DNA sequence: CGGGCTCCTCTAGACTCGAC
DNA sequence: GTCGAGTCTAGAGGAGCC
């Protein structure tokens, strides 16, 4: 009988899988523990509920090397990261001669021997390096120069665009435009940036070179939170301050001052590589290369001072293997990327000019109120600058017609020469008022556009121009209390404020989505669209003029804040020779198309929870039918012959907290009420905790995620009420409070989770309950006392999720290497893992990912001592097999910039989301070919 | 009815109220437009040409005769599509048999109502069948943006997908006139049926190049009404002001004088300068029946005149001339030397 | 005959070679014009407009329909005079009851031959009888100067004086085509007879201010043929080279050609030249390439002022080969000075 | 007491630098 | 030698992600 049950009647893992994973010899929880669990469940009214059995799964799992799961994972990770630890130790035992006085002015790589002799080499040809790259920002994204430190000799790289002066270089980057490098290890401060300039890193096939980062290890050892970073910077210029002397911000100067504490680091004041041209770099070549070498040496010293501490506080090899695997992200693109950029920019400009037409018309119609001093009668525009400046002052015959024309031209020319009388500096619209002057660009601007083109909804005069009103009251801005409205008099919403002291008026702030403490900075936020539609917020012109402004603001808000990031993404277009034969021979291959890749500049550990941080691709919005350019991730399209096979873990932090609470309570699954509730539920039936919450309260499932994860980590009942009122407008203040008490005072259901989290948090040396990784030195109780409590309690679960990601990466790499699965790691979001696999091995990759999830869940159970795993969370709900990258395999990504969808505008079809029961039938249950 | 009376008073629409029935204007039974109306229509034609033919490497002008002889006598044309399709084989030689390429033409067509005359702009866009829907969507977006970017209320320019009696895909462009939405531009994704009927026999002549593939193009036909478009822009523009687009205003600048002989020569020199620049100027220094400044301002506002240049006694002292815009109603003191650059920049950057 | 073959090949004239004949071209019954011919006629219309309506405060456009309704059962128009005469009353209010004024128009006129459509540039000048012949001579001289401005051999643009049967002074402009002299324009002094016939009685509406007194002006007809003018200029401009005047030539510069980066440079130059108002033939789009002599011959037969070539050396220094249609002298100049050079060359002539 | 991140635009202050 | 136009930094508020 494959079906198994625990003393709590929860369906456990199948008998075959349990025997393959846990073997035998487990210890029973004991009569007392079972009695306590039954008593708790009956007290919370959950012991009598039944459950429908799930089909059993029989798998011939790959042979685990060790005696149990932990030893197996340790062996896998040691095999994966053994050469790179050796390279790091080689760096730890390196002595170099002083940096050469004369840097080589030659294209390519130069090797510096003793005394400073420069020898040209093709590649550094080393196993461990310290790498820094300098890029001329004003010229483009092509690397300018780089200096590398090897244990034997120095290395310096100069580009063809720095030694040779040319009229114009190609703006489409190529592998021939990158730095030629490459079992090798490269160490850098923000090595992700320096990794993106390596020629061989953009190949579709993977490489054995891994990258180590100084910021990531700094965050692992003695990192700081965002609030902690702010406090640290403020102190450099909460009653606990012992954390200051052992922590620093990710700036290389501060990190070197912390871990080394030598002379202060020297920074160039000119910043030529950022605010300079190529000529300045050519003139100051020696100084810039010396600065680069100094930065490389400082990074080397910091790495030497950091690596032993990182190995001490993160002794599990899986941590290092997952940090190395997380730094090889790879996002393929094509000419559709360029077309998407063009279409998004065009749609953004069209909507921008559509809004600016109405804004400029309203402004121009307001200049007439200057005449007759009629602005004193306008409630919206009685406090602007209407003053006007004075200008600064220090049948004729052929012969007759020609003479008349010449005389007129000469008279005009004579009066044309009076330009010397007026001042050289042209005055900016002296005639028009000051508020109108501030909104107009000057003629010297190369991008001058007629009229008040420098206007947007975000400015402080736009609501006054549009005569926006709240419940029949004109909007009023208070610098102390943000926006609001004026009620005539001398209504109770958001309370009055006497600080404005407006004669015969009252000031009430607009309702902010985050409470009375916050201030509204603009009435055009997404939260005010329902109020505009309802009628509380109205425009003076009325009709569709008002709501359309907010609609367009919502549509173009994301692109406005992300066009610089998305357009400046470093894309390197691989030529036909560099592409594999499989891509070329595939029917979908296009001769006239482009095939390149974008390497995300991922900081592996940019969080105190050791999470990753990428400015764009970890902030990339999903496709929506309203936001302009929201199909950003959908433009990451696999090359011909390749598919993006990946999946998302289901209810990660909920399960981690539940298993921790259970293990604290009793060595069984589903002991506490919260653990039992989390396990009892399927995603195909809509009865999981997120779906159950989305049913109980009318908010969406994402809002349910926000609500649950807030309630877990210390959100109060007022926060719950505000969230419910924000994401469901049908609820009133009294009605929303009823549902807040229904899920907060009725919890204890989650008492054991809180007990375990506060036990780990208040420990002198907090450690991850799975891989044993320690918290940052600036968060231990000896340094922070009772402060940063919420951050520390959330750190346990978040770092457990990071350990989950590390385990997933290690297991996936092991399965790919062992069974010869043709694919590579694509990108990992905080709980997602995408792998660029060939079309012929998509189902093998899906089965490998299912096995990886099963192994990771079993590891989480075993490291806590539960000695078993429920069947409910033993496999992925569905593994996505899609050509492009999107949240769901069925969304067609309709956008204001992509109205026809991905199927019509491009050639992207819809993929499939398959469960284990289907993957097994598709691949006969074996990963082998 | 205020718009029609203002058009009559400022010579946009000729005739009395009897001939200015909106049905007559829509049908084309009205008499010809006034000189300002002619200038507005010419500005619309110039902008359409700049957007369609000039900035496209594959769109060429074409000349189709106003009458179609033969099968029983000849007839006057009702569409520009037939004449442009008659030149497909000849114009294949220009682009070296490469697709897509277009033939454009702005002309007058006659349809029964009484014969109503309409100024129409056409674009026959020969495309391979593979991307015919993509090109239809692209041209829909492009023409809709072209109509919207000269409009104070672009929301009144709309689109509507439509199917022909044969099921051929197409789109229709409308403007929200005060009475209702009237069709002003129609894009049809006509197949090769028209080309095959007009060129019976071997299909070797019609073979265009889709990359490296020979194929018979799919006739994407775009037809737009310029008289109704001009009337729509007059309604859109309409203190009584006709806020026509700066690139569509019939009169860019009106020069007036506020020393009779010397100021006459100064204004004459400025007139000749702005004219040679390429800016049409309304002479406001010749009207013997002078009026107050406010009446002149109202008259220039109703005429869609962008700028009123004033040359005064102080101009001879320091070269400063008053300049009032139609938008803010504020004038600015600017030197004579800088007037031509400012006007050119204002027109081009609009 | 060679010129007509070149025009047909180079898309100055549309239709088959058999259809295109001298009589059909002179009668308006030809199949039509090619894109180059359309642009040449458009340049002619623009120059005529600048010469007549522009630079004058007394000349206005005319909007006359193609058909005349009412009893003579409407008919296609035969001239643009009737529309101007019908607009006479309103144009008096337009000029604020001043005098004189004009009503010039360019449009398609229908003449029986078949149906012959000609593009005619007319000029209806309303002047008081005090200064009739003075304005007639002024218009004659200005029109002859305009015709001779673009001519390589302005001696072929003749002018003659002819008297009609009614007994009214008139002039007839001509061009000396190789086969003979053909009428390209004609001036008449018709008088007030047509306006009186079209407005019988109530002469108070027709009164205009000739200074202090009120007079009914006469009618002056200055009617030319822009199609015949286009043919005359083509014949005057004809090594097979069509040396058209820069203000009339349809295409100014031909741009030709690492395919990708050269294409990008050519696209940037093309965009700049188009934005600055210079028509460019995009010859760089053609993957197929022939001898540079063939390209030069093609661009010469298309009346293209200059041929610009972007090569590999351009990326390094920015220099581009430039070939002149008139002088056949090649030179190297920086690609950033081409726009200003072309603008200066056009403005010079 | 939600947590951990990302970056933008706008406004104010400080500063400087040139023009008269 | 005073003062207005750039310049730069910073802080706030908004908005993407998990
Ligand atoms: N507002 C949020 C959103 C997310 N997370 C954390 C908790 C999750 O464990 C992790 C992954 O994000 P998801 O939203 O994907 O969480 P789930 O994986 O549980 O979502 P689902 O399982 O429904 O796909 O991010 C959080 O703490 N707070
Ligand atoms: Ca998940």
């Amino acid at each position: 009988g494959q079906l198994r049950h625990n003393p709590l009647d929860i369906q456990m893992l199948s008998r075959g899988l349990h025997e393959q994973i846990f073997g035998q010899g487990g210890e029973m929880p004991g009569e007392a523990a079972v009695r306590r669990s039954v008593e708790h469940l009956q007290k919370h009214g959950l012991w009598g509920q039944p459950a429908v059995p799930l089909p059993d799964v029989e798998l011939r799992l790959p042979p685990l090397y060790g005696d149990n799961l932990d030893q197996h994972f340790r062996l896998l990770a040691q095999k994966q990261s053994l050469p790179y630890l050796e390279a790091a130790n080689l760096l730890l035992q390196a002595q170099l001669p002083p940096k050469p006085p004369a840097w080589a002015w030659a294209e390519g790589w130069t090797r510096y021997g003793p005394e400073g002799e420069a020898v040209p080499v093709a590649i550094p040809e080393e196993r461990a390096l310290v790498f820094d790259v300098e890029v001329c920002l004003a010229e483009g994204t092509c690397p300018t120069l780089a200096v590398a430190i090897s244990p034997s000799a120095w290395y310096s790289w100069c580009s063809q665009r720095l030694v040779e002066e040319r009229y114009s270089w190609t703006s489409q980057l190529s592998p021939a435009d990158l730095i030629p490098l490459e079992e090798q290890l490269v160490v850098g401060h923000n090595v992700s940036f320096d990794r993106a300039h390596i020629r061989e890193q953009y190949l579709i096939q993977g490489s054995r070179m891994r990258f180590l980062d100084t910021m990531s290890m700094h965050m692992a050892i003695s990192g700081l939170s965002s609030f902690q970073r702010s406090l640290w910077i403020a102190a450099k210029q909460i009653s606990s301050w012992d954390w200051l002397d052992i922590s620093s911000v990710n700036s290389l100067a501060e990190v070197h001052r912390l871990y080394v504490g030598g002379p202060p680091l020297e920074k160039e004041p000119r910043e030529l590589f950022v605010k300079g041209t190529m000529k300045d770099i050519r003139e100051n070549f020696q100084d810039l290369m010396q600065y680069c070498a100094q930065d490389v040496w400082a990074t080397h010293e910091v790495f030497q001072q950091q690596l032993p501490l990182f190995l001490e506080r993160c002794p599990h090899p899986v941590t290092l293997a997952g940090m190395l695997e997380m730094g090889v992200s790879y996002l393929p693109v094509n000419q559709n990327w360029e077309r998407y950029l063009a279409e998004a920019q065009g749609t953004y400009e069209e909507l921008q000019r559509e809004m600016k037409k109405s804004l400029m018309d309203l402004t121009n119609d307001a200049c007439q109120l200057l005449s007759g001093e009629r602005y004193k009668e306008d409630p919206w525009l009685w406090d602007l600058e209407w003053d006007l400046q004075e200008f600064k002052q220090k049948p004729c015959s052929e012969e007759e017609e020609f003479q008349q024309d010449v005389m007129a031209r000469a008279c005009l020319q004579k009066l044309k020469g009076t330009t010397e009388l007026l001042p050289k500096r042209p005055q900016h619209l002296p005639g028009h008022p000051g508020w109108y002057r501030k909104l107009c660009p000057r003629l010297d601007d190369p991008a001058w556009t007629p009229g008040p083109s420098l206007l947007s909804l975000q400015m402080r005069v736009t609501p006054k121009l549009m005569a926006l009103t709240w419940d029949g009251f004109p909007l009023h801005y208070s610098e102390r209390h943000g926006w609001g409205y004026l009620v005539p008099g001398r209504h109770h919403g958001n309370g009055p404020y006497n600080d404005v002291d407006i004669p015969g008026c009252w000031f009430f702030k607009l309702p902010h989505k985050d409470g009375n403490s916050c201030n509204v900075g603009s009435p055009f936020a997404k939260d005010f669209l329902p109020k505009m539609e309802d009628g509380t917020l109205q425009a003076g012109p009325g009709g569709a003029s008002g709501p359309r402004a907010l609609e367009i603001n919502k549509m173009i808000s994301f692109w406005r804040n992300a066009h610089k990031r998305i357009s400046s993404q470093m894309v390197v277009w691989l030529p036909r020779s560099a592409l594999p034969r499989a891509v070329i021979r595939h029917p979908d291959y296009d001769e006239e198309g482009l095939y390149g890749a974008i390497l995300p500049q991922v900081v592996t550990a940019g969080t105190i929870t050791r999470r990753a941080v990428e400015p764009t691709w970890l902030t990339a919005s999903n496709a929506r039918p309203d936001r302009v350019g929201s199909e950003l991730k959908a433009m990451v399209q696999a090359p011909p012959g390749y598919t993006l096979v990946g999946a998302d873990v289901d209810s990660q932090e909920l399960w981690i907290a539940a298993v921790l609470g259970d293990a604290h309570f009793a060595g069984m699954h589903g002991c506490t009420a919260f653990g039992w509730m989390t396990l009892q539920g399927r995603k195909s039936r809509g009865t999981d905790l997120h779906s159950k919450t989305a049913t109980t309260v009318g908010i969406s499932r994402e809002h349910a995620k926000i609500f649950n994860y807030g309630r877990i980590y210390g959100a109060g009942q007022p926060f719950a009420e505000r969230l419910l009122m924000q994401f469901n407008h049908r609820l009133t203040q009294q009605e929303a409070a009823e549902k807040a008490q229904q899920m907060y005072a009725a919890t204890g259901t989650e008492s054991e989770m809180f007990n375990k989290l506060e036990s780990i948090a208040t420990s002198d040396i907090p450690r991850t309950p799975v891989l044993g990784c320690c918290i940052s030195r600036a968060l231990e109780p000896s340094a922070v006392q009772e402060e940063f409590m919420t951050s520390r309690v959330n750190w346990v679960v978040q770092s457990s999720a990071v350990d989950y990601l590390h385990l997933m990466l290690v297991a996936m790499k092991w399965l790919f290497e062992e069974f010869a699965i043709d694919g590579r790691f694509c990108i990992s979001i905080h709980d997602e893992v995408r792998y660029l696999v060939r079309e012929e091995d998509r189902y093998r990759a899906a089965l490998a990912l299912q096995i990886t999830n099963l192994l990771t869940r079993c590891m989480f159970a075993y490291k806590l001592g539960l000695n078993d795993l429920p069947q409910s969370v033993a496999f992925f709900s569905a593994v996505d097999i899609d050509r492009c990258l999107r949240k769901e395999v069925t969304m067609d990504c309709k956008t204001p910039s992509n109205p026809t969808g991905m199927e019509r505008r491009y050639g992207i079809p819809q993929g499939e989301a398959l469960d284990i029961y289907q993957i097994i039938e598709l691949t006969k249950g074996s990963l082998e070919k | 009815e205020a718009l029609l009376e203002i058009c009559q008073r400022r010579h946009f629409l000729s005739g009395s109220k009897q001939q200015l029935s909106r049905d007559s204007l829509l049908s084309g039974c009205h008499p010809g437009f006034g000189p300002l109306g002619v200038e507005l229509r010419k500005n619309l034609a110039a902008e359409w040409w700049t957007s369609v033919v000039v900035f496209r490497e594959q769109v060429f002008p074409v000349d189709a005769l106003h009458h179609k002889p033969g099968p029983t006598s000849g007839k006057l044309r009702e569409n520009l599509l037939h004449g442009a399709l008659e030149h497909y084989v000849n114009c294949l030689d220009l682009v070296n048999k490469r697709l897509p390429y277009g033939l454009a033409q702005i002309g007058v067509c006659f349809h029964p109502v009484s014969i109503g005359e309409k100024t129409e702009a056409s674009l026959v866009w020969f495309t391979p069948p593979r991307t015919s829907n993509q090109w239809l969507d692209f041209w829909l977006r492009h023409r809709l943006q072209w109509w919207r970017k000269f409009a104070m209320s672009p929301s009144n320019f709309s689109s509507s997908d439509c199917q022909d009696e044969e099921g051929r895909k197409g789109n229709k462009l409308y403007y929200n006139f005060p009475w209702g939405k009237e069709l002003i531009e129609t894009l049809w994704n006509l197949g090769d049926h028209e080309l095959l009927h007009m060129y019976p026999g071997n299909v070797s002549k019609l073979h265009g190049r889709d990359g490296r593939k020979n194929v018979v193009p799919c006739v994407l036909s775009v037809n737009g009404d310029l008289d109704r478009g001009m009337l729509a822009y007059l309604y859109d523009s309409f203190r009584k002001v006709l806020k026509l687009h700066p690139c569509l205003a019939p009169i860019k600048v009106a020069l007036d004088v506020g020393p009779t002989l010397e100021l006459r020569q100064v204004c004459q020199g400025l007139f000749n300068e702005l004219l040679e620049n390429g800016i049409s100027v309304w002479p406001g220094y010749l009207e013997t029946m002078q009026s107050s400044l406010e009446q002149l301002y109202s008259k220039y506002d109703e005429m869609s005149i962008l700028f009123t240049v004033l040359v005064t006694e102080t101009t001879l002292e320091n070269g400063l001339i008053h300049l009032r815009s139609r938008d803010t109603t504020m004038k600015e003191m600017m030197h004579i030397s800088k007037l031509k650059d400012f006007l050119i920049k204002y027109i081009s950057s609009a």
